[PDB]
RNA sequence: UCUGGUUUCUCUUCAGAUCGCAUAAAUCUUUCGCCUUUUACUAAAGAUUUCCGUGGAGAGGAACAACUCU
RNA sequence: CGCCGCCAAGGUAUGUAUCAAGCUUACAAG
């Protein structure tokens, strides 16, 4: 109930989100050890903490992106095995019936 | 309505004449906007202006006042054309939401 | 939880089959990215200290297990001996004197903070490129 | 703590933008269509505040 | 399902728990029950509201509509006429001020509801009459004192609406006295149409008639008013001054 | 179509500051290959440098182990076909608009939802490395990537901004040597 | 009042320094309209005066009785002389609700459409046994009688409201 | 026209269901907290010509 | 010119009226001139500049010089020849050479900060001749 | 992560999808509410 | 409008009972059933007005007549001056004031 | 002798009240009425929303706040 | 005792092949 409750709450706060919510408080920093290159890349860039804020959206903008695309449906779940009973064949006479 | 007030503040029409002006505007929409044509439920309010106009326009003319133009008592038509917009704000805000969506992200053929 | 459990090293020849980057820890395809709760003001102060003067203290948790140096270009830190931007400095040198008209009386002569300062062959190559 | 600005700012912006037929302002014209959604709510808040005839 | 104006919570009054019913036991015999009768719109079911606000310190007093919650039925809160009494049991203190009891009935005053007042007259003896000072005696008033002295009940009278006499008709004080003297003389000469009780007349001096305004909750009469002459700056020794 | 939490970003694009402040949108621009609406991020690398926002989505970066804005290798700091010829395998991807394009991006996203840690097919041959590519893996990178691109009106000598022209000046570019796989001019 | 192909007039160079003409402004004299005189034609009339109004949100107001008696004198010609709801016997809202519920009309009152109580039926023996040209008609039952008290003059009433009686 | 205004008066006073609205939001107190909207204090007819210019 | 208070204003308004008429004429010239060449937002700097100097003229004429009385000062504000708000930020301690009110609004800015017009130039880096994009310069 | 058009991908606030009947009647005690079903014969 | 519970009622007062009034239609007195003093019943009260207007009354459905008789009897209990009758031609009748 | 606060701006839930001394528009379900079909419609009932507004509440300032209710 | 006041679609086909503004980013880049 709480899983589908937060699902439908995010849904109606995205399907009908039109009414006056606050933006966020994105003061939350994020520290990330740049674990790829660091030897003299930004000499001393051991762990490089950054400040991530969220840009304001003006409420006078139309939808921006063309949501009109259609590709065919992809590969489904790869098939489970089938496992019937041993398949019979009837006759050449009742098949003729 | 804005052209009436700007005609007054250009100074080439005066206050009694402006008041009679936008009383005629609020009383005689339909004859001068053709808004009923696209949303016909508001024809009621056109008639509700034209009805209450009689209320005012036959108490101006009580006594030695005369049967001509000059009834610049425009509150009672202004009110009902605001009470229109009181409930036509969400509806055609939603209609224009769908219009601007379909213009800026295209219509969905066989979606819903 | 005990210190000995997590501090216990890993047995093995370290698996040098990989590259340096893929053997390195991550969660995001580029480095272990994790949240933080630093003070806003000291973040901004040491940020502006590096952004102006090219040195700051280094942020870490477990690099050497002890880290207390400066980074960037090192020697200019001890040229100023570790001062900041919010400090009335030891000297007032290489200042640059603006001319001020703050009366709001003369017209086309009032420049308040809008004062423009007292300081105020290639085209052959540019025409041949275009 | 955000408050009024000089009234000669709105005049300058709208006199500049004009009829949006110059190419300098083309990044803004999209936003103009985006403000069509809230035009009836601008006209309502306009016409609520007509000056009464006893005013100038 | 629908209700007919139920109340609960047995609202706090002054004393009426079992710490005072134990002395209401013998005071269940000195109760001096009344059935106040009046004409139609003469303020008596608002008068009982005035005294029940005097009792209860919990009110939703009239700022917009009157508090006629003794007209309880839904067929009488929309008419405003009174169809059915609900008699009340309170206490009332006097100028001495220990207690009395006053179980009190307040009949409809409409002439076609001459029924229910009779059903109070065979119960109790107090027939305190309500008259508008601004309007006079009328049909149910004269018929109802006639029916009261036919039952020889104790015909006292509480004439009402003297604010309506003077805030509304705006009479000068001498003419207001002329109107009140006229109305007390008219009910006196009307009671003395059936003279089995020739001595029994009513006047303010006998303590027999109290003026009022139930719109603004004033009790009046001079045996109680010379108390308010007395407790502030008088030392008058009333009830000889009052008479 | 796509949300994110933090970008890919090779080290030369972050800039020389360990303390950088960076802003995010929710559906920003589109990817410049597959037109997918990622979350564009923006920051200032250095005090003499342009902003260098974010160019492709996280999906089109996880495909070829590529950084987020300058389109170079996340392991080396090299172009794409240098890596794929230097690992002798191309990890094909179509060219047209739908013809297998958004189909294969959608499906390779669907089979990349589990890990989010490593590229999808390069993981097996990014180990047998460091011989032919390590000779050219330019560490201590040059930050001329981050400098702001050349303004006009200095090209025409008109620039009324004077000093405060933020972009650049007196760098006339040369029209003789300036996408995702091939062919690219400086790589030859 | 303006032709087409004329852009709407540009309030900077057109009517910015143009002074307005005159408002309506019925002239109030002193010695009778003395309280309201200083403020009566003002945009919000008492706004920055803590004695008479709340404040700058302009939510609450308290006046004094000369200042309101003059306003009550000025506000005739559109204010009714009816002192009580006694003119409105059978023009009340509840009389109108009853007239709506009972498909009938007070003369000079509104005429609605019927509601769900549309068609009645009684078989011939029953309404013939109750109602012939047998009853003592003296004067007709008008519809004002039925709207007055709709129970003894009207069989099967419902969804009905019940009017006030003599303030 | 008298009785056809009493008809509307009765229909409004009859169907007066009490206002069960739950939350209060404002949409101008929501706009003004953004970096994009700025407040000013203008003449009336300026704002009228303003929004008719914008609507065109 | 519109006065909107029918006051017959107090004294001495006659000695500031030619000054304020000159500033209004220059504000009409700084409001009307075209926007070609002037890039996008430097064409709106001068209205903030002359608004600043008009409010500063009434400011230092009243608080500093004490020439004009209080009543005419409140008149010049209530008409429109000054800000009620920006003198209230000029009276406060650290900032009275201020540009205008847009460099104080900390949510006009995206990072939740005050603009770099409002940074002590002595303690910024030495040579960058930055002009505020809102208000015009420091 | 990028659902269908109802979630984020569309601003088409269609009517018939407007917050009607937005609270649920639960079956109260005088009807056959499931507490009065957990024991009945 | 409210109701306070009483254990016992001494004389002089009045009170409402709870449930003696099934075999009653108008005023009467009550005593103890012990064959006691036989209080020769109080006289019924005199209205001093004559109920003279007289409506005939009928149920709409002729089926459920006893339910409107129950209602009519409860009316006759609660309104003391009412006089209801039924006569030879079958119609019920109420005469009131 | 001590006690010692109205405005104005933002958030924070509760609304049970003519929340509003007046009164919009929509959706659904039925009956109408015009109707050729569909939206524009009609004019009654039922039940739902949206919208233009309001009421009491926590917090943060700033505005004479030190005039003084207490 | 005094209804009523009217827009759109439904007809002058659509489907291809070359030729600019409208709109779109002003970017990644030895
Ligand atoms: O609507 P218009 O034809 O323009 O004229 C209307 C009105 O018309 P309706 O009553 O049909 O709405 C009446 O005029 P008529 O009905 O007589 O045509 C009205 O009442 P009076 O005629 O009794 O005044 C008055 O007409 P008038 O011009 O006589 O004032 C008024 O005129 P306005 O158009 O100026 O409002
Ligand atoms: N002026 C004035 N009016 C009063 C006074 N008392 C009551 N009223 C008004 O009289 C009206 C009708 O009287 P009610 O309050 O119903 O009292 P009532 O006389 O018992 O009426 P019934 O119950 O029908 O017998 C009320 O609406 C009051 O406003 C009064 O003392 N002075
Ligand atoms: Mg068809
Ligand atoms: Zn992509
Ligand atoms: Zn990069
Ligand atoms: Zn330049
Ligand atoms: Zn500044
Ligand atoms: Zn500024
Ligand atoms: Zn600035």
């Amino acid at each position: 109930r709480v899983a589908l409750e937060k699902s439908v709450s995010q849904k109606v706060a995205a399907a009908m989100p039109v009414r006056a919510a606050d933006k966020l408080a994105p003061a939350q920093y994020i520290r990330y050890t740049p674990s790829q290159q660091g030897v003299a890349f930004n000499s001393g860039a051991k762990q490089r903490v950054i400040r991530m804020v969220e840009m304001q959206k003006d409420p006078m903008e139309p939808p921006r992106f063309k949501i009109n695309k259609k590709i065919p449906r992809g590969p489904p779940s790869p098939p489970a095995p089938v496992m019937h009973s041993p398949s019979r064949k009837m006759t050449v006479k009742e098949q003729q019936e | 309505v804005v052209d009436s007030h700007v005609q007054y503040r250009l100074g080439n029409v005066d206050a009694f004449q402006l008041a009679d002006g936008l009383q005629y505007i609020f009383a005689h929409v339909g004859q001068l906007t053709g808004m009923y044509r696209y949303k016909y439920k508001l024809m009621r309010q056109i008639r509700m202006c034209k009805d209450l106009k009689h209320l005012i326009y036959y108490r101006f003319n009580t006594g030695p006042v005369g049967k001509g133009p000059g009834c610049g008592f425009w509150a009672a038509g202004w009110r009902v054309w605001l009470f229109f917009m009181r409930g036509i704000t969400p509806l055609l805000e939603r209609w224009l939401g769908n219009l601007l969506a379909r213009q800026f992200e295209g219509r969905h053929s066989k979606g819903v | 939880p005990t210190y000995e459990t997590m501090f216990a090293p890993e047995f093995g020849p370290e698996n040098p089959f990989r590259t340096q980057q893929m053997a390195a820890p991550r969660n995001m395809l580029s480095g272990y990215a994790e949240p933080a709760h630093i003070n806003d003001f000291m973040f901004e102060q040491q940020r502006r200290t590096f952004a102006t003067y090219g040195y700051a203290l280094d942020p870490s948790l477990d690099n050497h297990q002890v880290s207390a140096k400066y980074i960037g270009s090192v020697e200019e830190a001890e040229k100023n001996q570790g001062l900041t931007v919010f400090e009335t400095g030891q000297k007032k040198t290489e200042k640059r004197k603006k001319f001020k008209e703050n009366d709001a009386s003369n017209i086309d002569g009032f420049l308040g903070p809008w004062a423009k300062y007292v300081d105020e062959e290639e085209q052959k190559e540019l025409d041949e490129i275009t | 703590q955000k408050e009024d600005m000089p009234p000669e700012h709105v005049r300058k912006i709208i006199r500049d933008h004009g009829d949006m037929t110059n190419r300098k302002f083309r990044h803004d014209k999209r936003v103009y269509l985006g403000a069509l959604k809230y035009m009836p709510h601008a006209v309502l808040k306009l016409l609520e505040n007509m000056p009464m005839p006893w005013e100038q | 399902t629908k209700k007919f104006t139920l109340m609960e919570q047995t609202l706090p009054v002054t004393v009426y728990e079992m710490d005072f019913l134990a002395d209401l036991m013998d005071n269940s015999e000195l109760i001096r029950n009344v059935t106040l009768c009046g004409h139609l719109h003469h303020g008596k079911t608002c008068f009982v509201d005035c005294l029940i606000e005097q009792t209860h310190p919990e009110i939703r007093k009239r700022y917009d509509q009157d508090l006629c919650y003794t007209d309880i039925l839904f067929t009488e809160q929309e008419r405003g006429v009174g169809i059915k009494s609900t008699p009340v049991t309170v206490v009332l203190p006097d100028t001495k001020g220990k207690s009395y009891l006053f179980n009190i009935m307040d009949t409809p005053g409409h002439v076609n509801f001459s029924d229910e007042v009779t059903a109070g007259l065979r119960i109790s003896d107090g027939v305190v009459l309500f008259i508008d000072a601004a309007e006079g005696v009328m049909l149910n008033t004269e018929r109802l004192i006639k029916h009261a002295v036919q039952e020889r009940l104790a015909v006292t009278v509480c004439i009402n609406k003297i604010d309506r006499l003077i805030l509304e008709l705006k009479l000068p004080p001498t003419d207001a006295y002329y109107k009140l003297r006229h109305i007390v003389d008219e009910v006196n000469g009307l009671i003395s149409m059936y003279s089995t009780d020739e001595n029994l007349i009513l006047s303010p001096l006998l303590g027999n008639v109290c003026f009022s305004s139930s719109q603004y909750s004033i009790c009046f009469t001079l045996g109680s008013f010379a108390k308010i002459y007395a407790d502030t700056f008088g030392d008058i020794n009333y009830q000889e001054f009052a008479k | 179509w796509e949300d994110a939490d933090f970008p890919i970003l090779c080290q030369t694009c972050l800039g020389e500051n360990p303390y950088i402040r960076m802003t995010k949108e929710k559906y920003g621009k589109e990817c410049k290959i597959c037109a997918r609406p990622f979350t564009v991020f923006r920051w200032c690398p250095g005090v003499r440098m342009r902003f260098k926002k974010t160019e492709v989505c996280q999906t089109c970066s996880k495909l070829k182990n590529v950084c987020q804005t300058c389109l170079l290798d996340l392991e080396y700091g090299l172009p794409i076909q240098v890596r794929d010829a230097g690992l002798s395998f191309k990890d094909d991807m179509p060219k047209s608009d739908v013809n297998k394009e958004y189909y294969t991006q959608n499906m390779e996203r669907e089979i990349s939802n589990s890990d989010g840690t490593r590229p999808v097919g390069m993981l097996g041959k990014a180990t047998s490395t460091s011989d032919m590519l390590l000779k050219l893996a330019r560490t201590t990178p040059y930050y001329k990537r981050n400098r702001p691109h050349i303004c006009s009106f200095w090209v025409k000598g008109e620039c009324k901004r004077g000093e405060e022209c933020p972009y650049r000046h007196e760098k006339p570019t040369d029209p003789d040597d300036p996408r995702y796989y091939g062919i690219n001019d400086p790589v030859a | 009042p303006f032709d087409d192909e004329e852009p709407p007039l540009d309030y900077a160079d057109n009517i910015l320094d143009v002074e307005p003409l005159e408002a309506i402004q019925l002239e109030l004299d002193p010695e009778e309209d003395a309280p309201v005189l200083d403020w009566f034609y003002d945009h919000q009339p008492l706004r920055d005066s803590r004695k008479y109004v709340n404040g700058s949100t302009y939510q609450r107001w308290q006046f004094t009785l000369p200042m309101m008696s003059t306003l009550y004198r000025l506000a005739n010609q559109l204010l009714t002389d009816l002192v009580d709801d006694n003119y409105f016997y059978l023009f009340d809202l509840k009389a109108f609700f009853t007239s709506k519920a009972l498909n009938m009309a007070i003369p000079g009152g509104p005429k609605f459409e019927p509601l769900v109580r549309d068609i009645n039926l009684q078989d011939e023996d029953w309404n013939e046994f109750n109602d012939i040209n047998k009853i003592i008609i003296r004067q007709p039952i008008r519809t004002e009688y039925k709207i007055a008290f709709p129970y003894l003059y009207n069989n099967l009433p419902h969804h009905v409201h019940l009017t006030w009686y003599h303030t | 026209s008298y009785q056809k205004l009493l008809k509307y008066y009765v229909l409004n006073a009859l169907k007066h269901r009490p206002p069960k609205a739950q939350k209060k939001r404002y949409l101008f107190r929501s706009f003004k907290a953004t970096k994009f909207f700025q407040s000013t204090k203008l003449d009336w007819v300026e704002v009228g010509l303003q929004v008719c210019r914008q609507g065109y | 010119k519109v006065k909107r208070s029918r006051k017959a204003p107090p004294d001495g308004w006659e000695l500031i009226e030619p000054t304020l008429d000159e500033l209004d004429q220059k504000m009409r010239e700084a409001e009307t001139e075209p926007h070609e060449g002037k890039r996008k937002v430097e064409s709106l700097w001068p209205i903030f500049r002359i608004h600043h100097q008009k409010t500063r003229y009434i400011f230092d004429l009243f608080y500093k010089r004490k020439a004009i009385s209080r009543e005419l000062y409140e008149y010049c504000i209530k008409e429109g020849y000054a800000d009620k708000n920006l003198i209230a930020k000029w009276k406060k301690q650290g900032y009275e050479n201020l540009c205008c009110l847009r460099c104080i609004q900390t949510r006009d800015t995206n990072f939740g900060t005050n603009c770099i017009c409002r940074v002590p130039k002595s303690k910024l880096e030495v040579g960058r001749i930055i002009e505020c994009t809102h208000c015009g310069c420091r | 992560k990028g659902e269908g058009d109802l979630s984020q991908l569309s601003k088409q606030y269609s009517s018939r999808d407007l917050p009607s009947h937005t609270k649920i009647k639960y079956r109260q005690t005088t009807q056959d509410a499931p507490e009065e079903v957990r024991n009945r014969d | 409008r409210y109701h306070i519970e009483v254990n016992r009622v001494p004389a002089g007062n009045w009170v409402l009972i709870e449930g003696v009034d099934q075999p009653i239609v108008k005023t009467a007195t009550i005593t103890e059933p012990r064959g006691n003093e036989e209080a020769q019943i109080f006289r019924p009260l005199k209205f001093n007005t004559t109920s003279v207007i007289k409506i005939a009354v009928e149920p709409v459905n002729p089926s459920e007549l006893p339910k409107m008789l129950d209602g009519l009897r409860k009316v006759n209990k609660s309104y003391p001056s009412l006089t209801t009758k039924v006569e030879e031609s079958g119609e019920h009748v109420i005469l009131g004031t």
